[PDB]
RNA sequence: UUGACAUUGUGAAGAGACAUAGUUUCUUUACUUAUUCAAUGAAGCGGAGCUGGAAUUCAUUUUCCACGUUCUAGCAUUCAAGGUCCCAUUCGGGGCUGAUCCGGGUU
RNA sequence: GCUUGUGACGGCCCGUGAAAAUCCACAGGAAGGAAUAGUUUUCAUGCCAGGUCGUACUGAUAACCGCAGCAGGUCUCCAAG
RNA sequence: GAUGGGGAAGCUCCGUUUCAAAGGCCUGAUUUUAUGCAGGCCACCAUCGAAAGGGAAUCCGGUUAAGAUUCCGGAACCUGG
């Protein structure tokens, strides 16, 4: 039978992102000489909405150390940062909201955003509205630093991974009921063509593992194996448990 | 604007037809004060160095 | 002694000697003769009754004219072939796919006079 | 002094555009440059087998200078010189009757890789020079061994082009002597001696020595400072 | 997906046989040039040095950190002004220094 | 009043509602410039030039698509009492 | 959607600034002379893609069997020189 929906997504026909209005990519400064020996001053010139993003961006402009001109960067705004504020990026910089510092130079318990997985990848962890990561350790020999990611996972990276002090702005966005179909609509209209969602169980067998039957039903466990193959993986992929979760989660 | 005489494209003051007067007022004060306060910073830390 | 001193970190393709063509035989033996002389430019009079009217009332010579040729070329070729001064030249493509030039002469000339001197009426 | 002023300039991060410097250490050379450099580098990081690396050990400038000085006399005929010699013999022989021997028995350097080889095999060379370059090295790798077993004195000399200059070819791979005027026989035994002392005599020992295994200096210093501190506190 | 072989090299400790000389083979953990991944109009790397100074001297230095910017929504560009050497004093212009050395491994 | 245009406002958003050519301005001060006469065309007036192709008409119960002068279908502007 | 490229037996597939030695402006130096070198830049890397998006500049009157913001009349405007 037919190619199921989640297999057609990969060719990205109608499925690519809706991009026309976005401000640009959000990235930290290129880890140049200034930022890894000292610090460098900037000014947030504007903090601004990015279409299809939770959290506002911050246009922050700096001086080029090598040419007479202004090079402007796009940050994800931490809560608190403001138009006019001065932002300091660099190893030898100070510990206030908005600045960007290598995880090495921040005491444990420091709370930073947009952190790199390797130094200089211009920012990769905790970028979503609300999210952040907490430094929980340091190992000065082989300068690693340990952090707790938003998920809950703990990871270790180079102490030269840069982060930015604070949490990402616009948090709490997800507490407000969408209330109606049209708001989800306009929501994904600026994201990607993933909405609405026909249930596989309302389809015909050509369409889905779940299709068909004189009543609507999955007709076999909906926990599919990792080893499964494209056209098979709909349902609870590799699910190691299932059912209503009881009692406090929170990783130990 | 290329069919119009340059007086239609400026006012006389420094940063004529580019910035809004009050704004120039402002950056002038800031410029003066910072450059002054700058000198303050230098003779104060010159003092630190020979009195420590 | 010692090395160069590039102050830019981008290396560029050296500006090297561009030599000009000095053949060894010719392109085509005999240059083409002028592909669009005045005689080829301006094809015939147009003597439709309504065209005749533009000649009597407008001081306009109406010619069928080479498709290949432009307003400059039409003007100069009339100027040259008919001893006449020209004010402006409008053109259009007819629907049998041929080009008509309305040619306005300057106020010194009487195109109507000039019509029966080329010899049509 | 005048109405002129000393202003200096602060280039210490976060102020004053950096000035122009020599970024030659940083420029992004064309791939072809990059490749020929790293060929040199990769070629030393690897431990190179003793039948290569007997090269790299080249004859020294002084001895070599003396070893060109000699040879440079014995260049092969010039094009004109042969034209000249022909007409000399073409005329004089065919009439004055001479046995195609109104030419003197010539002494020049012997060259071309294939030529020189069979000369060595026939114990006719007395001094073989082998270039240190030569890119398909195989062309020439067996020559030390060859000479040594034919009991022929040799030397690996800097410059395949320079072996070329003395023979009017762009390059010449190898250059050899087999003949010599009695006036030069002397300095040849002398030349040969030094030369044997640096190569043929040192051959069997060189043959046991691998080469390369050499760190770049960023990771030389790494271990020069790791090995200084660790052991001797 | 899992194994083997090939790409596949260099140390070091440890096991494993001719049966307790080291040619060889795997466990560990080192190395970088293969291979791999990021970055940047391949800009400031690695090493030494100047200065400061914490430091305590068991002869004197045995070291370790530093070694131009943080009240302000300004300004920062013409190989840099200064200093110094040249051209034969013209206007123009050129070294050096300012900005320390050594290695060309962009990081 | 009606249609349209425009202004200063206000509601809305987990939606905050293109790009580039192109034009101007400003910061900068390389430079070039007067008294025996220099500088100035962003002030006025004055001279020359402006190619190529389309341009008719229909746009619908007969000029388009539906075998056709088919009760079907086919994007829009103007709008009196 | 070409291009240094990388795939593919191959028709061709991928890449679009991408692991590329990618290109050109201002005038100076010429008074053998027509344009070599002298600087200093600028490193933007094709191109096609809108007769509703962006966009230099024209209006009234008159005129035809059938054209008209297009001709005639008058009166303007923009762009280049
Ligand atoms: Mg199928
Ligand atoms: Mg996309
Ligand atoms: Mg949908
Ligand atoms: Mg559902
Ligand atoms: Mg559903
Ligand atoms: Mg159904
Ligand atoms: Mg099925
Ligand atoms: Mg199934
Ligand atoms: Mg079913
Ligand atoms: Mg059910
Ligand atoms: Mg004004
Ligand atoms: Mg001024
Ligand atoms: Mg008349
Ligand atoms: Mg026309
Ligand atoms: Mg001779
Ligand atoms: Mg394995
Ligand atoms: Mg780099
Ligand atoms: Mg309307
Ligand atoms: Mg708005
Ligand atoms: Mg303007
Ligand atoms: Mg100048
Ligand atoms: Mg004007
Ligand atoms: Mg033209
Ligand atoms: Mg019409
Ligand atoms: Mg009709
Ligand atoms: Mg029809
Ligand atoms: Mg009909
Ligand atoms: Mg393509
Ligand atoms: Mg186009
Ligand atoms: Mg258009
Ligand atoms: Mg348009
Ligand atoms: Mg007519
Ligand atoms: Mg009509
Ligand atoms: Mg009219
Ligand atoms: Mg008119
Ligand atoms: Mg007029
Ligand atoms: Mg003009």
């Amino acid at each position: 039978g037919r190619v199921i929906r989640n297999q057609r997504k990969g060719a990205g026909s109608i499925f690519t992102s809706h991009t026309r209005l976005r401000q640009g990519a959000a990235k930290l400064r290129t880890l140049d000489y200034a930022e890894r020996h000292g610090y460098i001053r900037g000014i947030v010139k504007q903090i601004v909405h990015d279409s299809g993003r939770g959290a506002p961006l911050a246009k922050v402009v700096f001086r080029d150390p090598y040419k007479y001109r202004l090079r402007e960067e796009i940050f994800i705004a931490n809560e608190g940062v403001h138009t006019g504020q001065f932002i300091y990026a660099g190893k030898k910089a100070s510990l206030n909201v908005g600045n960007v510092l290598p995880l090495g130079s921040v005491p444990e318990g420091t709370i930073v955003s947009n952190v790199e997985e390797k130094p200089g990848d211009r920012g990769a962890l905790a970028r979503a509205s609300g999210n952040y990561v907490i430094i929980i350790g340091h190992n000065p020999d082989e300068n690693k630093t340990r952090v707790r990611l938003p998920s809950g996972a703990k990871k270790v990276i180079s102490s030269d991974a840069r982060g930015v002090i604070g949490v990402i702005a616009g948090g709490g966005r997800v507490d407000k009921p969408l209330l109606k179909a049209g708001r989800a609509f306009h929501k994904y209209r600026l994201k990607r063509n993933s909405w609405p969602k026909t249930r596989g169980v309302a389809m015909n067998p050509v369409d889905h593992p779940h299709g068909g039957g004189n009543h609507q039903h999955i007709g076999k466990a909906s926990t599919i194996s990792r080893g499964a193959v494209s056209g098979q993986k709909a349902g609870l992929i590799a699910a190691r448990r299932t059912g209503l979760l009881r009692g406090s989660q929170k990783t130990q | 604007y290329a069919t119009v005489s340059k007086t239609h494209k400026t006012v006389s003051r420094a940063y004529g037809g580019s910035r809004c007067a009050n704004c120039v007022k402002e950056r002038i004060i800031r410029a003066f004060l910072i450059e002054e306060q700058k000198i303050v910073k230098k003779v104060v830390k010159e003092q630190t160095e020979a009195a420590k | 002694k010692a090395l160069k001193v590039r102050t830019s970190a981008t290396f560029r393709l050296p500006k090297t000697l561009k030599l000009a063509r000095a053949p060894k035989y010719a392109s085509k033996a005999v240059p083409h003769y002028n592909r669009l002389d005045s005689y080829k430019v301006i094809e015939q009079p147009i003597t439709s009754e309504t065209a005749m009217k533009k000649v009597e009332d407008g001081n306009i010579l109406v010619f069928q004219v080479s498709m290949k040729a432009n307003k400059y070329q039409i003007k100069k070729a009339v100027k040259e072939l008919y001893e006449v001064d020209v004010l402006k030249v409008n053109t259009l493509v007819r629907p049998n796919g041929t080009k008509k030039a309305y040619v306005r002469l300057t106020a010194d000339y009487d195109a109507l006079d000039i019509a029966n001197r080329i010899g049509y009426i | 002094n005048p109405l002129t002023h000393s202003t200096p300039k602060n280039f210490g991060i976060g102020q004053a555009v950096q000035p122009k410097r020599n970024l030659s250490r940083y420029v992004k050379w064309p791939e072809y440059v990059r490749v020929q450099r790293q060929k040199k580098i990769l070629s030393i990081r690897l431990k190179v087998p003793p039948t290569i690396a007997q090269f790299q050990y080249t004859l020294d400038r002084n001895t070599a200078a003396e070893t060109f000085k000699l040879f440079n006399k014995y260049r092969p005929e010039t094009a004109a010189e042969k034209k000249e010699r022909l007409t000399k013999e073409a005329a004089a022989v065919a009439e004055g009757k001479s046995k195609q021997d109104a030419s003197p028995k010539p002494y020049a350097v012997k060259y071309g890789l294939n030529h020189v080889v069979a000369l060595i095999e026939n114990k006719k060379a007395k001094l073989v020079l082998i270039a240190n370059d030569v890119d398909p090295i195989e062309l020439v790798v067996f020559l030390p061994a060859l000479c040594k077993k034919m009991g022929v004195p040799y030397a690996i000399v800097k410059g395949k082009a320079r072996l070329g200059t003395l023979v009017n070819q762009k390059t010449s791979a190898v250059a050899a002597l087999t003949e010599v005027r009695a006036e030069d026989e002397a300095a040849l035994a002398k030349l040969v001696s030094t030369i044997d002392a640096n190569f043929a005599d040192k051959y069997d020992e060189v043959k046991k020595h691998w080469g390369g295994g050499i760190l770049g200096n960023k990771a030389q210093a790494k271990m020069d400072k790791r090995a200084k501190n660790s052991d001797s506190a």
